[PDB]
């Protein structure tokens, strides 16, 4: 209900990785297929714990 | 962005919206090219008369 929220930016992703951390016990997507995420720019991201 | 299979989704949206706005202008153009004709005849026969 309180859930976090965090804001990242000025920085390169790889997400390489995090895709290949298996600890995740899902790894989903919906715009995006888990692959494609290496090779794209993008203005920032928003990321909820 | 996204992955073949998943993708074709919207590819056959895109594709169904494109070809039928296409045809429809391609019908109107086959109105317009019989006027024409029609019109053109006209010219043709008041030339020669």
């Amino acid at each position: 209900y309180a859930w976090n929220r965090k804001r990242i930016s000025n920085c390169v992703a790889d997400y390489s990785v995090l895709y290949n951390s298996a600890s995740f016990s899902t790894f989903k997507c919906y715009g995006v297929s888990p692959t494609k995420l290496n090779d794209l720019c993008f203005t920032n991201v928003y990321a909820d714990s | 962005r996204l992955d073949p299979p998943e993708a074709e989704v919207q590819i056959d949206r895109l594709i169904t919206g494109r070809l039928q706005s296409l045809q429809t202008y391609v019908t109107q153009q086959l109105i317009r090219a019989a006027e024409i004709r029609a019109s053109a005849n006209l010219a043709a026969t008041k030339m020669s008369e």
